[PDB]
């Protein structure tokens, strides 16, 4: 009756049918099982990366374990899910926390092989309650007999930083490894695990956005694992077009507001007794006018839509994938085909001449977003050189202005002071154990935030005959790894190099 | 009776058959024995690393005890196992553990030297307190309490080794692993005792397999121990297996039912796209259904005209354990590795003399040939730009895992400077990155099976081949936190660009400018990619085109390339001093340019059929 | 001495006969001691830094079982004050570590192997010695011995070690080879070249034997149980 | 064992002032010897009631303990550092151990018996 009071129970809710189901992953689950029916030291430890399904596997064990599809061993064993922090929660006396340990054992102990422990995040185990190293390993006796059997998941980095460090400990667990699926494989956990959402967000699902959620998320969101990052683009989905079927749809809720905000800002406005803000106010009201205009269009296109959107799309999940690593992945809704199409003629705007090159670069922008171009390598990597004074450095930066509405969003290096061998530990960081260490590279940091930027290497042959070897792969490639040892993908970016060899020869 | 309360009874639990046997180690039971035989400060501590056999010296010399195998100063003695552990359960008042702890010396002392205490893992009592387990001492010095304890290697030094008036009263006794053929007679006398709890039976063919495999692929543990978990693991698969049904039937009706489950959902979808999808899940449906039908039409034969765990349950098990395949050859993957350079020849044209070599290292490991302590290859090949090189070593790893991106991939261009060896190695202790290990070193230590990539390794500091020296030639590199990582599995292969062009020697000559012979002699064959000819180019087109057309069916959307213009391409592929990169840039020129701007001004839509034709001088679509 | 000649089989074989084990020598490979402030990674650090309780490398495997035999393998690619702790540990026989402790060497077995000159006949050597080390680190060693280079007749008998170890490595499967006295001599004299040492042998056994062995293996027709010869054509040898 | 069931707000002091009354009865015979009187720092939540009594000089107090816990747990309190005497030990040579083990080997002779 301690274990009533310091743990949950997860066969209990497996019956309930409180637990997401389970799909795939046999092997896994029958390792843990013949693991778990030993004679002795009977203690798997799934262990991986964070979010490739750890802890499902352990919830598909025990509905798996209420249906009946276990062998003769563990029929009716009835999984029992501790829980240290409330065992160390008022324990400040001198034996608080170890008569509580002792009942919980002794309570294990009583039941003829029934109990089935599990610690989710075992790494927590280790000094559960100290002062002196007493506590944590008074079960390491129970652990080598196999009288509990102590099913527990922890990380791949936080297992060898509190674990492996005890090896006695560490003994008596067997590890069992869990890497990440592949898009085929999420494809099939998707199509399983679509009906919780379509429950609890009122909408309807299309099989066509699990397919483009599993397989855009693959290539875009390079940070977290697969079976995860899948499902929550489909999750933020729904919730937008759930959000959205309340009256309202986007694109007019923007709009209405927008408007208030200049009807307000125009009505103060007013009692200004200057003449500097007379020119500013004669602007704010045609602009209140022109917004006006395009308020009132899609006011009337809506009824029309509405007289004469209820499921999530392939293209919903490219929105949610635009929104956040703010990446383009849509499908050029109309509204900026127009602009792809006229931008040799918006970019001679600012600089004249040199079509060849104006072309060049509007092919490459162009064939990106067509879905042409190879997926894993740079959107471009171009290098122009000529004389001096002719546009090459104003090229680069009114294609950033027309990519980004703003000049400064661009990463500029200055490659005339990387003149010596050394100078390279400035854009890739300094190996551990040196004076900058935690800082990391300053490219890489400052590509791997917004990684749809446009680099410029201004004046590349000034350097010296070794930067151009760090270059080998980040123009083949996207990859470019810091001394922390995390690689940064350069597939969304522009790569310019600007130079001047053979001034003016031919 | 205050012992009653916080002790069990070793000495009782060997009279009713409840420990298991120890198989040898006279000597430390001798050694233990004559130590605690003796006037003064006769209380030993056996010390060693974990899963060497330590508590079963104990456990044997209290079987000992009970037989009567011991001097007359010790026998009819009884060893009580003491724990710490329920003494500290309730003292919240402030004497009551002082108490308890007073009265169990109290009642070892009024007995007449007939009673061992046994303190396991007694690095656990230098605490207790808050003055305890220092109350112990006056006992201690002058053999009162017969002690035998039991600590790991370096919990006495981090615990014990603290307190040096204390560890002044022990005396070590160390316990060192045992040898292959020492396990082997341990696990003869321990099976009968796992054939009975698991029903089944266990032959010496398994017991040798069992304590030779686990010495060469699991490292991170020690022995008894890790040849024990093979016996154990297999036991019980075997059992599983004894009841309901075997295994890889249970895999493909387990899959057949998802897949029908999931065409039953993909049937009653109104979407274009989502309706050839739905022709291939029948299909891979079907297949799985001839694949089940035909298992189990064989398992009823079997069973008509598999009961012991043989030398391959050991196998299999230390093959799921640490991912390294070692089988025989199924008969499933000998007709695959015996088909190899042409599987390899679907992604790499040409080089047969370097497609002819890695393929002949995998067989003659497969096939147990190869020597088991070094890597199972280490090679490097270089050529000029271009040519092939580094898309071999991902066309390799692309069949072995079945995802290329599963391959340790370092990068040596980055490695300039000499100080950038520590990137791969880590920090030594003290400094600002050491929780954290190497980078090299923590990648083949979780995953012992993948293929190492070191590109472009002549742009590195003659430094770094250095510390690669080891690796290659006896598969081992240490870490700042002192691990042995093996690299003996693992395929090392570094490309390169020495010669750039130079014939046969102009290229080899300069390897051995920038190389040391003591790093050209640990290498594997060197070789030396060829440039392209114009015949073994109309073939990386067609390559070409395949990966685009696949690149274009997420669009629905084909193409249909004439012959004349795909050998327009690969006339215009030139200049044998760039490779084949100049088609790449080529094929995007020509098609994918006017391709995309069409694409996008309406004009070709999903489910086209783009035909591309040659006009006079470029094409058009 | 040069390359492949035999100075770190000498210290495997010499620690397989006291421990009768080739694992049971502290090993260390020195070429990854080439900075400064790696020489706290065989010494431990000092007591309050992150890695304080792992002890040191070298200190703490001796302090526990002090009758081993130690290596330092390529000793010349350290860095120039790795030798300054050695010289305690010589002549002395005992240094500290980051806690205190004196662990003491009276009792192990130092072998140090090098690859300086390397074409030097018998004086580049000494030469390029005493221009890396320190007189006074010389000073202190016992001989400081030469190895010399293999003979076309101390390689006939290294190819039966080979073929030995070859058998008992396949003897796990019943597969004995049987090999021909032609075939012996020419895999002795094809595989010589008196600059790589005894490592072309090595690659040349493999070459020929292990892959028309594989490749036969694994297409049935060698089954176990079973004794296969070898011997010679015109130029290769045929099983 | 004089902390031992002292779980009472008034007990382990009155046991001590109990002890020292005790002993300052007796004039001057009494001389308390505190074996690794280190651990007389804690022993309370007291272990103090002692100050008074070393500067009254009716205690004795000859002490043994070894070198760092001295200045580990002594050498912090210098009020009571100053009331003691430090007579240092040194360990012998080889012939003074083959002295003590001559005397020695007679008891050790008959506990066996060899
Ligand atoms: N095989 C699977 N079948 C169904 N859902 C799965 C499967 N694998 C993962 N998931 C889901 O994917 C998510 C993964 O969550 P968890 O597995 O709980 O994360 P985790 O593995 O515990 O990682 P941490 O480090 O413990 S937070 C959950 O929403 C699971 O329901
Ligand atoms: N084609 C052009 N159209 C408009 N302004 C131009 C053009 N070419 C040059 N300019 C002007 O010249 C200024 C400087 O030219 P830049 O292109 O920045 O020099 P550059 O091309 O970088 O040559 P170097 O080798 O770097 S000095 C720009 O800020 C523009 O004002
Ligand atoms: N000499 C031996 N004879 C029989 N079984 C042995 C022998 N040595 C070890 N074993 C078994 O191998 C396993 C090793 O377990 P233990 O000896 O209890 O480990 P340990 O020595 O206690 O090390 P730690 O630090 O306590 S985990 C147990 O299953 C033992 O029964
Ligand atoms: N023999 C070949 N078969 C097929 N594709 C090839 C071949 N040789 C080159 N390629 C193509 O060339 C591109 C890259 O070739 P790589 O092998 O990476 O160049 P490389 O061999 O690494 O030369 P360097 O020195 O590294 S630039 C890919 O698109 C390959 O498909
Ligand atoms: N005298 C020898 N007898 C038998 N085998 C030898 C002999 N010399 C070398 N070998 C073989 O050569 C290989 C190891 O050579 P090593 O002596 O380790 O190289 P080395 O002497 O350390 O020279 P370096 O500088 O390390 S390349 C093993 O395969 C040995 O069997």
């Amino acid at each position: 009756q301690a274990l009533q009071k310091y743990s949950t129970d997860l066969t209990a809710r497996a019956r309930e049918g409180k637990l997401d189901p389970v799909i795939g992953r046999d092997n896994e689950i029958r390792r843990v099982v013949q693991v778990l029916s030993r004679r002795t030291k009977n203690n798997p430890v799934l262990i991986g990366e964070p979010g490739v399904g750890k802890t499902a596997i352990v919830e598909g064990l025990a509905q798996r374990i209420v249906a009946g599809d276990v062998p003769e061993s563990l029929r009716d064993k009835t999984i029992v899910a501790l829980d240290l922090g409330s065992m160390v929660a008022g324990s400040k006396y001198r034996g608080e926390f170890e008569e509580r340990l002792k009942a919980v054992l002794d309570d294990i102990k009583n039941s003829a092989g029934q109990i089935i422990t599990f610690i989710d995040e075992l790494h927590t185990i280790v000094g559960a309650g100290a002062t002196a190293m007493d506590a944590g390993n008074m079960i390491k006796p129970m652990l080598a007999r196999g009288e509990l059997r102590l099913v527990g998941a922890t990380t791949l980095d936080e297992y060898r930083k509190h674990i492996e460090k005890d090896a006695a400990l560490e003994r008596r667990f067997q590890q069992v490894y869990v890497g990440e699926p592949s898009v085929e494989d999420t494809i099939g956990i998707l199509r399983g695990l679509k009906d919780r959402y379509e429950v609890h967000h009122g909408v309807r699902i299309t099989d066509s956005a699990l397919v483009a959620a599993a397989t855009l998320s693959d290539r875009y969101i390079t940070a977290r694992f697969l079976p995860d990052k899948a499902i929550d683009l489909v999750d933020e989905a729904a919730s937008r077009l759930r959000m959205e079927i309340d009256s309202r749809p986007v694109e007019i809720d923007e709009v209405e507001r927008l408007v208030r905000r200049l009807e307000i800002e125009e009505m103060a406005l007013s009692k200004e007794e200057d003449e500097a803000s007379a020119e500013r106010l004669a602007k704010l009201r045609s602009e209140l006018a022109d917004q006006k205009e395009k308020l009132a269009e899609l006011t009337t296109r809506w009824q029309n839509e509405k007289n004469a959107k209820e499921e999530v799309g392939p293209d919903d999940i490219a929105d949610v994938v635009s929104a956040w690593t703010g990446i383009p992945a849509g499908r050029l809704l109309e509204g900026e085909t127009a602009k792809l199409l006229r931008m040799e003629d918006e970019l001679g705007k600012r600089v004249i001449g040199q079509k060849a090159a104006v072309t060049a670069v509007s092919d490459a922008v162009r064939r990106s977003r067509a879905g042409v171009s190879d997926p894993n390598r740079p959107t471009g990597a171009f290098m122009f050189l000529g004389p001096t004074g002719v546009g090459k450095t104003e090229l680069a930066k009114a294609l950033a202005d027309f990519l980004f509405d703003d000049e400064r969003a661009m990463v500029r290096i200055d490659m005339s002071e990387y003149g010596e061998k050394h100078t390279v530990a400035r854009l890739i960081g300094a190996p551990p154990g040196y004076v900058g260490y935690e800082a990391g590279g300053q490219l890489t940091e400052a590509v791997r935030r917004r990684p749809y930027t446009v680099v410029l290497f201004d004046e590349i042959e000034k350097a010296h005959p070794d930067v151009f070897d760090v270059l080998l792969q980040v123009l083949d490639e996207g990859r470019l790894t810091d001394g922390h040892g995390r690689t940064v993908d350069f597939r969304n970016t522009i790569l310019i190099l600007t130079s001047n060899l053979g001034s003016g020869g031919s | 009776q205050a012992l009653q309360k916080y002790s069990t009874d070793l000495t009782a639990r060997a009279r009713e058959g409840k420990l298991d046997p120890v198989i040898g180690r006279d000597n430390e039971i001798r050694r233990v024995v004559q130590v605690l035989s003796r006037r003064t400060k006769n209380n030993p501590v056996l010390i060693g690393e974990p899963g060497v056999g330590k508590t079963a010296i104990v456990e044997g010399l209290a079987q000992r005890i009970v037989a009567g195998d011991v001097p007359e100063s010790l026998r009819d003695k009884t060893i009580v196992a003491l724990d710490l552990g329920s003494m500290v359960a309730g003292s919240k008042y402030r004497g009551e553990f002082e108490e308890r702890l007073k009265a169990v010396l109290d009642d070892i002392k009024n007995s007449a030297g007939q009673i061992i205490t046994f303190i396991d893992e007694l690095h656990t009592i230098v605490g207790a307190g808050a003055d305890a387990g220092n109350m112990i001492k006056p006992m201690l010095a002058r053999g009162e309490l017969r002690l035998v304890g039991a600590t790991t290697l370096d919990e006495y030094r981090k615990h014990i080794e603290k307190d040096a008036a204390l560890e002044r009263r022990f005396q070590q006794v160390y316990v060192g692993e045992p040898s292959v053929e020492d396990t082997i007679g341990i696990l003869r006398g321990l099976k009968d005792r796992y054939e009975v709890h698991h029903g089944v039976r266990i032959t010496d063919s398994a017991l040798v397999a069992a304590a030779t495999l686990s010495d060469r692929y699991i490292t991170a543990r020690f022995l008894p121990d890790k040849a024990i978990d093979l016996v154990d693991e297999a036991a019980s698969r075997l059992r599983m297996e004894i009841d309901s049904r075997p295994v890889e039937i249970d895999e493909v009706e387990r899959l057949v039912r998802r897949l029908e489950i999931e065409e039953m959902a993909l049937s009653k979808e109104e979407d274009e796209a989502s309706a050839e999808r739905l022709a291939k899940l029948r299909s891979e449906l079907a297949d799985q259904k001839e694949k089940l039908a035909e298992l189990t039409t064989r398992w009823q034969n079997e069973k008509n005209a598999k009961e012991e765990v043989g030398p391959d349950d050991i196998a299999d098990v230390v093959s799921a354990w640490t991912g390294i395949p070692a089988g025989r050859l199924l008969e499933g993957e000998t007709a695959k590795l015996l088909r190899m350079e042409d599987e390899l020849g679907k992604r790499v044209i040409g080089q047969k003399a370097a497609v002819t070599a890695v393929s002949d290292a995998v067989r003659r490991s497969r096939a147990g040939v190869s020597d088991p302590n070094r890597p199972t290859g280490a090679f490097m090949f270089l050529g000029p730009t271009g040519v092939g090189k580094t898309e071999l070593a991902k066309a390799l790893a692309d069949f072995l895992f079945d995802d290329e991106r599963a391959m340790v991939r370092i990068d040596m261009s980055e490695y300039g400077e000499k100080h950038t060896v520590a990137r791969l190695i880590g920090a030594p202790p003290g400094y600002v990155g050491y929780e954290a290990g190497g980078q090299l070193t923590e990648a083949v230590r979780r995953r012992p099976y993948t293929v190492v990539l070191f590109d472009e390794i002549e742009k590195a500091h003659p430094d770094v081949f250095d510390v690669l020296l080891q690796v290659l030639d006896e598969g081992r590199l240490t870490d700042g936190h002192g691990r042995t990582v093996d690299f003996r599995n693992t395929i090392l292969i570094l490309t390169s660009n020495l010669g750039s062009g130079g014939s046969a020697e102009q290229v080899l000559a300069a390897v051995r400018a920038t190389f040391k012979p003591e790093f050209i002699n640990r290498l594997d064959d060197v070789l030396i990619f060829e440039g392209l000819n114009p015949e073994e180019l109309v073939r990386i087109v067609d390559i070409q085109l395949a990966q685009l057309g696949k690149r274009l069916a997420q669009r629905r959307l084909q193409l249909q390339v004439s012959l004349p213009a795909k050998r327009w391409l690969a006339q215009r592929g030139f200049d044998p001093v760039y490779g084949a990169r100049p088609l790449r840039r080529l094929v995007q020129q020509a098609i994918g340019d006017q391709l995309a701007k069409m694409l996008l001004a309406g004009q070709v839509h999903d489910g086209d059929t783009v035909p591309v034709n040659v006009s006079p001088d470029a094409d058009s679509l």
